[PDB]
């Protein structure tokens, strides 16, 4: 429970960067190609 | 009746024989003016009160 | 930099090597962790051999 | 907001990157039925460029009454999401 | 007819060819490089 | 998850250019929680 | 390397679903919350 | 002579509408750029092949026919923009209605 707890508000809070910076796409098939434009975050998304 | 009928999308001129397509067109748009022109279509007067066996 | 009509701004310095140093973190304390408790889990040997 | 020449260059650039349309004709002012020779299909395919192109999304009636650039400008200059 | 819409999306879709943005699984793992050189360091200094 | 990485950072780009241009990765409040959740997610499971 | 392997490399799954019934059904049975959300709501709700 | 045009634009229209959504539901389904070309041309190829059809009473019938195999086979899920009608972003912080007012004083013992 703990460590869900953990890794899932990390990815949470990372997904919500990603969609706070795209303008609020939220959708994924809009999503491709932002490795390179998201580093810390998509760091942060592959960790958690 | 001829009014409310023989409306020009319900009307088809066949001809067979010694006959040029583009004759008969050209004769067909000088002679079949100011036919009836009425939006009611056979389908709908068909789906309206239809037969039932 | 530009390749036909649009120009992409490179990501900032600090984002990038936040995001580098942490992967790194990450995969060494992976490495470390196997090399450690490889033989362990893979049950080669008891912890206490 | 953006501004309605950026509009009128992507536009434009939208409609000149097509098969069957000569790059040379195209104007802010064509028909895409009477001047660059384009039939109802090419006209939605275009329509559907420029709503992915410009992050919006058109009602059909509107994407169908889209048919000719001065149009398309003038919708999209009118749309406060461009 | 279908070649032309498909040549039509080509060239409306050729700037995601933007160098940033052709290969992305360069990126998909950012720390093995400096992660591998450091684990190699400490494996040669355990010795 | 893998499929979800894939398509939000390591796919070929298939989002609209409106959104590439203006994408920024998250700022220094939206970044420290991650940082700090990153570390939890790193070894709070070896430590507890 | 399944997601791999569907997501990146793969040219056939759209046309299964356009032409398969029993695949397009299958697709929107996993993607609709196996229908439970709908079956539950409509039935029980709407009787209440 | 105008009626016949009139039904005759109306099931252009309807063909229109049709291939617009066709596309868009393509799209959704070739998630990836690359696999929706392909599909597209597919598809275009397939409004082309029923092209030049005399009758308007049988083009009736294969709209009726395409729009219940599109009806059929549309995505379960179909994309939306975030602030279109349906999307995420939908009324969200919405700008305040125009023609609104606010009464102060509004009972009181005496006026």
């Amino acid at each position: 429970l703990m460590n869900h707890a953990f890794f899932k508000a990390l990815l949470f809070l990372s997904a919500g960067s990603v969609i706070h910076a795209m303008s609020d796409e939220q959708d994924m098939r809009k999503m491709g190609g932002l490795a390179s434009s998201f580093p810390f975050t998509y760091a942060m998304m592959l960790m958690g | 009746y001829i009014q409310t009928h023989y409306t020009a999308p319900r009307m088809v001129i066949a001809a067979s024989g010694a006959v040029k397509h583009e004759d008969i067109v050209e004769q067909v748009k000088k002679l079949f003016t100011k036919l009836s022109t009425d939006a009611t279509t056979t389908a709908q007067l068909v789906a309206k009160e239809p037969a039932i066996f | 930099t530009t390749y036909k009509g649009v120009t992409i701004h490179q990501p900032k310095r600090w984002h990038t090597i936040t995001g580098k140093g942490l992967c790194a973190v990450m995969w060494f304390w992976v490495l470390y962790r196997a090399k450690q408790d490889g033989p362990v889990v893979l049950g080669w040997r008891h912890p206490w051999e | 907001h953006l501004s309605k020449e950026e509009v009128i260059q992507r536009v434009l650039a939208v409609v000149k990157d097509f098969p069957k349309v000569d790059p040379s004709k195209v104007t802010p002012d064509v028909h895409f039925q009477k001047d660059l020779g384009l039939d109802s299909l090419d006209n939605v395919e275009i329509v559907m460029a420029l709503e992915e192109e410009f992050k919006l999304e058109i009602p059909d009636k509107e994407a169908d009454k889209i048919d000719s650039c001065n149009l398309a400008i003038e919708y999209i200059a009118n749309h406060p999401m461009a | 007819s279908g070649k032309h819409t498909a040549e039509f999306f080509r060239r409306r879709d050729a700037w995601r060819k933007h160098p940033m943005l052709t290969n992305q699984f360069r990126h998909a793992t950012p720390g093995l490089g400096i992660a591998l050189v450091a684990f190699g360091f400490y494996l040669v200094g355990e010795q | 998850s893998f499929r979800s990485l894939f398509l939000t950072f390591l796919v070929p780009t298939n989002s609209f250019g409106r959104d590439i241009l203006r994408c920024h990765d998250a700022p220094i409040p939206m970044a420290i929680p991650l940082i700090l959740l990153a570390l939890g997610s790193l070894f709070v499971g070896y430590l507890a | 390397s399944v997601a791999y392997n569907v997501n990146l490399v793969a040219d056939q799954f759209q046309r299964a679903f356009q032409t398969s019934t029993f695949c397009n059904r299958l697709y929107s049975f996993f993607n609709k919350r196996w229908f439970f959300d709908q079956v539950l709501n409509d039935f029980l709700v709407r009787s209440f | 002579t105008a009626a016949y045009l009139a039904r005759r634009a109306a099931q252009k229209e309807r063909v229109r509408i049709l291939y617009r959504r066709a596309l868009k539901d393509t799209l959704n389904w070739a998630v990836h750029r690359h696999l929706f070309y392909n599909d597209a041309e597919n598809l275009r190829d397939r409004f082309e092949e029923n092209k030049h059809v005399e009758d308007p009473d049988t083009i009736d019938r294969l709209i009726a026919d395409a729009e219940a195999s599109y009806n059929k086979w549309r995505h379960p899920d179909p994309y939306i923009v975030p602030w279109a009608p349906g999307g995420s972003k939908f009324t969200r912080n919405p700008a305040p209605p125009q023609g609104i007012e606010i009464v102060y004083d509004y009972g009181r013992e005496d006026n």
